[PDB]
RNA sequence: UCGCAAGGCUGAAACUUAAAGGAAUUGACGGAAGGGCACCACCAGGAGUGGAGCCUGCGGCUUAAUUUGACUCAACACGGGGAAACUCACCAGGUCCAGACACAAUAAGGAUUGACAGAUUGAGAGCUCUUUCUUGAUUUUGUGGGUGGUGGUGCAUGGCCGUUC
């Protein structure tokens, strides 16, 4: 479990053709910044 | 016409045979 | 014949592809199918194949379906949509159409710039079209030749207008309010210019390409200015341009002598009063 | 590590991939052309265009109207359309006429019917029954299932012959 870094910007390694809602992250036990995602996609609105 | 086309092209009326001046070398 | 009203139904989805795929199908003449996305860098799945399909219907490409070398061309609107998209691309045409003037290969198309003034979209469709292996070569370079051989005496002070553009088919020639030699009526100064018909042709050969083809429809006393009627020559003789080595120019040098002879006698029954020239002086003075 | 050198010997990971590789084969397209054999093409020239007035036929201007489209499939037939109002696919303005089937208001004191007499006219008409009187039980209407598919474009299904062979 780690914090929501921010937004992610969508860099092209194939295919689904949308920005995907994703969330930058960096963890908590190590603090390494990975490119993280959500399922059952959209719904952009519900925290911070 | 006779019945198995829409020919709406090129219509006849002339002499009842009912086919087309693009029709003699079909019909 | 011609269609004209099979184009703006587009987006940017076409407009990367083009020049990319104009010079992806001269690098590699009919392209199979997932290659539109690919050589212009577009993506595979959107609003993809609603654009090929949108496309599909336009002729400017088609689907020839054949076994495994599938086709997508860029009818013969690949050529001629394309350039008048070219020419929207190239920052010349921002419309299409206030056009009037037929011939084959050559289609007097009337245009107005980007500045305002008017000229003309000419186009080039020989066989008519028949557009195959060597009828778009044809037109793709003669295009681009005819690009070329249009300021052969432009540069040594003589009258020869000047082309603008080269895109496809398209040659773009101000625009040129002519009146020829069948349309007028009466002349001001007759006898000067028979015998500058001896001289244009001494003029043809400083610059190395004797020109000849001459009919009623030749030469026009045009409209540089309107008002005050400061007239112009354009001098519609091209096509008969012969490199001078060939054999043929025992009757195209007595052509400057005693060919011209009747058209300023009887059409301007009044019987001349100037001299005239030989070419003997241009083989030594070029 | 070995060599003066160039290099020689031993040899990874970070990352990225749905592939890289082996031999083997079937027939489109040629920028291969043969012969045909075609005078709906070529040589010898005829008829003659190519310069013009018009029938006949369109793309263009102009429209309430200067209609229209595919088959031998295109530069063509004008679709027997050379044309009169009709033709003739469009136009300048009007109305004969829509509620049946159930029950609900009036239903035979006139709901709504007709062999007729007028007003009749909208740009020129038949139609109506308020102002003779057939009416004959029946049918008038704000309504919805939709019986009304005299909306079939059909989706193919069943032979049958234009078409494709």
């Amino acid at each position: 479990k780690g914090i929501v870094l921010e937004k992610l910007g969508i860099e092209s390694k194939q295919p689904n053709s949308a920005i995907r809602k994703c969330v930058r992250v960096q963890l908590i036990k190590n603090g390494k910044k990975v490119t993280a995602f959500v399922p059952n996609d959209g719904c952009l609105n519900f925290v911070d | 016409q006779c019945r198995v086309c829409s020919s709406h092209t090129g219509l006849i009326r002339k002499y009842g045979l009912n086919i087309c001046r693009q029709c003699f070398r079909e019909k | 014949k011609l269609d004209t009203s099979h184009m703006r139904y587009l987006t940017t989805d076409d407009f990367r592809v083009l020049q990319a795929v104009e010079q992806g199908s001269r690098s590699h003449e009919v392209v199979p199918t997932p290659l539109i996305h690919q050589i212009s860098g577009m993506r595979s799945q959107s609003g993809t194949n609603r654009a090929i399909s949108d496309l599909a219907k336009l002729s400017l490409i088609s689907k020839m379906r054949n076994v495994k070398y599938d086709g997508y061309r860029l009818t013969y609107n690949g050529i001629d949509y394309l350039a008048l998209k070219t020419m929207l691309n190239r920052d010349t045409v921002y419309s299409v159409g206030n056009t009037i003037g037929v011939g084959k290969e050559s289609d007097i198309y009337k245009v107005s710039d980007k500045n305002g003034n008017p000229r003309v979209m000419k186009i080039h469709r020989l066989g008519r079209s028949n557009q195959g292996a060597n009828w778009m070569h044809l037109s793709r370079l003669a295009a681009n030749k005819e690009y070329q051989f249009m300021s052969m005496l432009y540069s040594k002070g003589f009258k020869v207008p000047e082309p603008f553009d080269n895109s496809r088919h398209i040659v773009v020639m101000e625009l040129i309010e002519g009146y020829p030699m069948r349309r007028l009526r009466k002349h001001k100064n007759i006898p000067k210019l028979y015998s500058d018909l001896m001289c244009f042709i001494v003029d043809l050969a400083n610059s190395g390409l004797i020109h000849c083809d001459f009919n009623e429809f030749n030469i026009m006393i045009k409209d540089k200015l309107e008002d005050e009627n400061d007239c112009g020559f354009v001098v519609i003789d091209f096509p008969q341009c012969i490199s001078i080595q060939h054999q043929d120019a025992d009757y195209y040098f007595q052509r400057d002598v005693d060919c011209i002879r009747r058209f300023f006698k009887k059409k301007l029954k009044y019987e001349p009063k100037p001299d005239s020239s030989m070419l003997d002086t241009e083989g030594f003075g070029d």
